[PDB]
């Protein structure tokens, strides 16, 4: 399964996204990726956010895992960093797609929050009533602990 | 149920040692034996109860003891007079095996006659027959393996035939009864009603006029109806068999019955079985086969030929497969459950002898040696002894296929002589759930390692044969005993795995060393026994839910158990761990907010501020729990996401209802009670089971509200600032005195994912688990029948036979699938391994590439260039598993600098490997194409 | 249209061609059966069926019946 992991990895470093930075692997595990992704959406991009992609042994069948290793404060994002990405899910993840869809997903989600699939319902509760105050804490926590935008 | 019926067994030979097992095993509460015929060397080759100090002694007598010491609670009997009437009116099924066909058929008519269960079960070395008489008229009350598959309605109409909404399968005719159900009181309970199917989706149950309005929930489950089953007795069923089987095998199952008729003729005529091998009986036994003329078409006088050659044996393998059968017939017969077989069962395994171009055994060649294999030469001979005798065998799992399979292994004399051996290899220990699934186990064996109490026992049945107890798994943290050189000596691997993963693994080092591997596996009373060859058959493809539906929206069965084992978790074994670990955040709230840990903490400290003093303290923090868990976090859904959201609470997802507390109800007062003492075992208090001063300490102090617990817990919002941590830090400034809390490991365990599951699945409609399915969805213990067992060893050993034939063609080899519950057996050849094409390469799943590294070691670009004027594609990636040594897409400079680097300069040397297992990708490769893996040899 | 016994012990029908392949046939008992396709394959009298073949080289008659088998955990 390794190889087809070395392939995405090889057509994502040859042209990446612009929203993503400085993917790499670490040189002897193919099945774990390292990036930097960039928000777009005002109160996100104002930091760079660290993300781990974790490819399973059984990876073309079973999707991988998405894990922000820099805190961020989302609606979709637990606070231990996992992405409730709906391609990724057991649910429909299918072997015909490729790591590449999951992260415009995951850009798209990013940039674009949908409350009605909660991860952490407080926070989507304070983006549905008071967005205001939502922007205004998620910009503070992610200024205080954000990755410099390279 | 089954302890009320009483089961007589005719004949200890090996068929009826397995049956006596299977039925002692199972719990059947009575047996009576019945063998008077001296112990001779023919029987120990099946028999695993009898040994050579018991020669001359009746079979059964001396089997006795070793069916008592199986199970304690089974009354193992023996009769040592004749079968007449008055003995058989004593039992309920009565069981013939190596009996003769005149007192097969006095018996047969008897039961008949009086309603006795009469079941035939014999083995003529590689053919198996059975026969089954349950009766003109049999009652079978669940004629299908599963539980009946329970829903929840959406919507009831009343008036002519109802309209049912549902939140499954339905069937016209079927009848379905109604549990759980509000406003229709009258209905839980009720009387099964008829239904019908609508093509929109919607069923109907006929008149409900009379009946009110729906008010919510409602479960409604199909009772499985009994059918009337009629056997015809022996006395016709020889003239007209209904033998179970397929339209292509009915012809070969009918030869087989007049090959027996034939057989037992030979009998009454001669009064001797057949000579081994003998050519002049055969034909006899033919010109018997052919006098009896057709069934009420031409026979088969070649297959009878070969029946008659091979029938003077019994063999282990042929022994397990049909006393499994006829032990759960018998078992159907007691209790009434499943289907039993037509009239006829007739099992061929003549594939296990050599081909028609090989030489066949000699009459000679079979005869009697006075040795614990005279009943296994009888059919293949002493030189397959010997070379069976020198098999070294790694046998992964001991458990209960893997204990079946050592049983045959002892019996067969696998690794008895030089060179040859078993290796068992199981890590687990035995559990008291592993006894009564398997008879290698006693009470002295607890707790000791699997492995190695299967070896001992093993060595008693045989004490020829070296059985090496090995403690370690077969995975990838184990390649430093399992390596090569281990391989070296082992000519074939036999797996009794318990998972998909093991299978998996084991599977890819068997096509790895090219090692026969024949695969084991169980589940209810399904079973299948497949063998994969090197280069003759396929390899074994093995087969592959988030907290963020389950933690707001649990949609099934799965997911409610799921959300509890994790409440469980996390309340009783984890954050009891987190603050043990480190008291730096009890300490430090600067230190808290970077650990991450407010939660949890805050959820166990729980509506007290104060540590728990007493019982009666403590049940305190168990029904607050409640509140905050089942009516307060409800509660902030509900407000957070309104009915009319935009509804949201449409389709398959519904409006869900707070739940208010009640001390006289069963299910709050039993989560109370496993909650307040799960905790007390972990903070040290004493616990307790009086539930009357229980809730008499509920109702005599309850909360007055549960509104206002804002005041006690902190949101999500807040937990994650200073305000939050500063004032939990104050609050559990009196948490880190005194002994830690001890983590509970999965007593009161089961009852709270039971009382959880349950008020889950009454609070969001799904259907409520009962205590043996949430049991089996949160220990994932393995529904499990000895029977199955059984019938998958003897049929992986049957392959075992070929395995160790030599040399053999694909058609030879059989892959097997068997259910008992509704008599289906199917034994396939396996197909070859699938021809992968790309330009002018072809290969299997087994090629490979095998090239020298030298005694200088050639460079990166040496090999590269060798594979590619070997192949004929240039190499476009090479990895060793998961790092990549090469790949075309890099840059020149890296590219150069690893191209000119050794392989194991590029990969961690692993200790003792001689060979590197590389994979490799070259130009115009079509997606996940894999190709033949590189085995760069040292 | 054929019955497919499913693992549950009932017989469901189907609709489907002969020059159909197993594969569409495999793919709509996962999708009635809620079981997904890697943990059973299909059985026509005894012989397992293959999901690249087509139904026409196994033989399905009208009305014909197709057993499912599941692959086993272990024991
Ligand atoms: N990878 C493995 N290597 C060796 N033994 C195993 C492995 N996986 C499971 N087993 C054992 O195989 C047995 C199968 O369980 P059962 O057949 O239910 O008794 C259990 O005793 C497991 O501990």
């Amino acid at each position: 399964a390794s190889k087809r992991v070395a392939k995405e990895l090889e057509d994502l470093q040859k042209e990446l996204p612009k929203y993503l930075r400085n993917l790499s692997s670490e040189e002897d595990n193919v099945l774990v990726w390292h990036a930097l992704l960039l928000p777009e959406r005002p109160p996100y991009n104002l930091k760079a956010f660290r993300l781990s992609i974790s490819f399973p042994r059984e990876y073309p069948f079973q999707p991988p895992t998405v894990k922000f290793t820099t805190r961020i404060y989302h609606p979709n994002v637990d606070r231990d960093g996992r992405v409730c990405l709906p391609i990724i899910s057991k649910k429909n993840w299918k072997a015909s797609t490729r790591t590449s869809q999951v992260l415009e997903a995951l850009n798209m989600l990013v940039n674009q929050p949908e409350p009605g699939q909660p991860v952490r319902l407080e926070l989507a509760e304070q983006l549905t009533q008071d967005p205001e105050l939502f922007d205004q804490m998620a910009q503070e926590f992610t200024l205080q602990f954000g990755v410099d935008r390279p | 149920r089954i302890q009320g019926a009483k089961v007589l067994l005719s004949g200890l030979q090996g068929l009826g040692a397995e049956v006596a097992k299977n039925l002692v095993l199972m719990g059947v509460g009575s047996l009576t034996l019945h063998d008077p015929h001296p112990t001779c060397w023919s029987d120990l080759a099946a028999q695993f109860l009898l040994s050579e100090q018991d020669l001359g002694r009746s079979r059964a007598e001396a089997s006795q003891k070793l069916l008592a010491e199986l199970n304690g609670a089974v009354q193992v009997s023996v009769y040592t007079g004749d079968i007449t009437k008055d003995l058989l009116l004593d039992f309920q099924v009565v069981v013939l095996t190596a009996s003769r066909l005149e007192e097969q058929l006095r018996v047969g008519t008897l039961c008949h006659e009086h309603g006795v269960c009469f079941l035939v079960a014999d083995t003529r070395g590689l053919v198996g027959q059975l026969f089954c008489d349950f009766g003109e008229n049999f009652t079978v009350q669940d004629p299908t393996e599963a539980e009946p598959l329970t829903a929840n309605i959406q919507h009831i109409s009343q008036g002519s035939p109802g309209i049912l909404t549902l939140r499954h399968h339905f069937h016209t005719g079927d009848w379905v009864t109604f549990s759980g159900i509000e406003g229709m009181v009258e209905l839980n309970g009720c009387d099964p009603r008829p239904l019908h199917v609508r093509e929109d989706g919607t069923l109907e149950i006929g008149d409900t006029t009379a009946f009110s309005c729906y008010l919510r929930g409602g479960a409604v489950t199909e009772v499985k109806r009994a059918k009337t089953v009629s056997h015809e007795p022996l006395d016709t069923a020889l003239l007209q068999p209904r033998v179970v089987a397929q339209s292509a095998q009915k012809v070969r199952a009918r030869c087989l019955h007049q090959s027996f008729r034939a057989l037992h003729k030979f009998q009454q005529l001669h009064g001797r079985p057949p000579k081994p091998w003998d050519p002049v009986d055969a034909e006899m036994v033919v010109d018997l086969a052919q006098a009896m003329g057709p069934l009420k078409e031409q026979l088969d006088e070649a297959l009878v030929r070969t029946v008659a050659l091979s029938s003077a044996g019994g063999l282990s393998p042929m022994a397990a497969v049909l006393g499994a059968v006829a032990a759960q017939e018998v078992l159907k017969a007691i209790s009434g459950k499943f289907m039993p077989l037509d009239q006829w069962l007739y099992f061929d395994a003549l594939d296990c002898l050599p081909e028609d171009g090989d030489p066949f055994p000699n009459p000679e060649d079979c005869a009697p040696r006075r040795c614990r294999y005279d009943g296994q030469t009888a059919v293949f001979g002493t030189n397959f002894q010997e070379k069976l005798s020198h098999q070294h065998y790694l046998l992964v799992g001991a458990g209960a296929v893997g204990c079946e399979l050592l049983k045959s292994f002892a019996l067969m004399g696998l690794g008895a002589g030089d060179g040859g051996g078993v290796t068992v290899a199981d890590m687990d220990h035995v559990e008291l759930s592993n006894l009564s699934r398997q008879f290698l186990f006693r009470s002295q064996d607890i707790h000791r390692k699997k492995a190695e109490v299967a070896a001992e026992a093993t060595r008693r049945l045989n004490a020829d044969l070296q059985v090496t107890p090995l403690n370690l798994q077969l995975d990838p943290t184990t390649e430093d005993i399992f390596g090569d050189d281990f391989f070296s000596g082992v000519n074939g691997v036999a797996a009794a795995l318990d998972t998909f993963e093991a299978r998996d693994y084991v599977a890819a080092r068997c096509t790895h060393f090219l090692k026969p591997l024949l695969e084991a596996g169980t589940m209810g009373t399904r079973g299948s026994a497949s063998v994969f060859i090197p280069h003759v058959t396929e390899n074994y493809k093995a087969p592959s839910d988030p907290v963020c539906t389950v933690r707001y929206i649990p949609a099934t069965t799965e997911h409610t158990v799921q959300w509890a084992k994790g409440e469980f978790d996390d309340l009783f074994c984890e954050s009891a761990k987190t603050i043990n670990s480190h008291p730096q955040a009890l300490s430090s709230p600067e230190d808290l907010v970077k650990s991450q840990k407010q939660p949890l903490l805050q959820t166990m400290r729980g509506v007290l501020t104060e540590r728990p003093q007493t019982w009666q303290d403590c049940v305190l923090w168990a029904f607050g729990h409640w509140q905050l868990r089942f009516h307060y976090g409800i509660t902030q859904l509900l407000r957070t996401y309104p009915p009319d959201k935009v509804p949201f609470w449409s389709g398959p997802k519904q409006c869900p209802q707070p739940l208010k507390f009640d001390a006289s109800q069963d299910m709050h007062l039993l989560y109370v009670l496993a909650a307040a003492n799960l905790y007390a075992q972990m903070h040290g208090l004493p616990g307790s089971q009086d539930q009357t001063a229980l809730r008499g300490l509920l109702n005599l102090l309850p909360l007055p509200d549960p509104q206002n617990l804002d005041r006690i817990f902190a949101s999500e919002l807040e937990l994650d600032s200073p305000s939050g941590c500063k004032q939990l830090h104050e609050d559990l400034k009196t948490w880190s005195k005194g002994p830690p809390l001890k983590p509970l490991t999965f007593n009161f365990h089961v009852d709270f994912v039971v009382a959880a599951a349950s008020l889950r699945a009454q609070n969001y409609g799904i259907p409520v688990a009962s205590h043996a399915e949430t049991k089996r969805i949160v220990g994932r213990i393995i529904p499990a029948v000895v029977t199955t067992t059984a019938a998958v060893a003897g049929l992986v050993g049957l392959e075992l036979y070929k395995v160790v034939g030599g040399p053999r063609p694909r058609h030879a080899f059989r892959h097997s699938y068997l259910h008992l519950a509704e008599n289906y057996f199917s034994r396939w050849v396996p197909k070859a391994p699938d021809i992968q094409k790309f330009h002018h390469l072809k290969w299997t799943c087994w090629d490979r590439l095998e090239v020298p590294a030298g005694q200088p070691e050639r460079t990166l670009e040496s090999l590269l260039a060798h594979i590619q004027e070997l192949q004929g594609l240039r190499v476009t990636m090479l990895l060793h598993g998961s790092a990549l040594l090469y790949s075309a897409g890099w840059s020149e400079e890296k590219q150069t600098q690893h191209l000119s680097r050794r392989v194991t300069d590029l990969v961690k040397k692993v200790p003792g490997q001689r060979v590197l297992v590389l994979e490799l990708g070259y130009e115009g490769e079509e997606d996940d194409t894999n190709f033949p893996r590189l085995h760069y040899k040292l | 249209s054929i019955l497919v016994r499913n693992d549950k012990g009932r017989s469901s029908p189907y609709e489907v061609q002969l020059k159909q392949t197993v594969a569409e046939l495999k793919q709509q008992v996962c999708q009635k059966e809620r079981v997904q396709a890697d943990q059973f394959w299909l059985s026509f009298e005894g012989r397992p069926m293959d999901d690249e073949h087509p139904l026409e080289e196994y033989g399905l008659m009208k009305g014909c019946t197709v057993f499912m088998n599941l692959r086993l955990r272990g024991g």
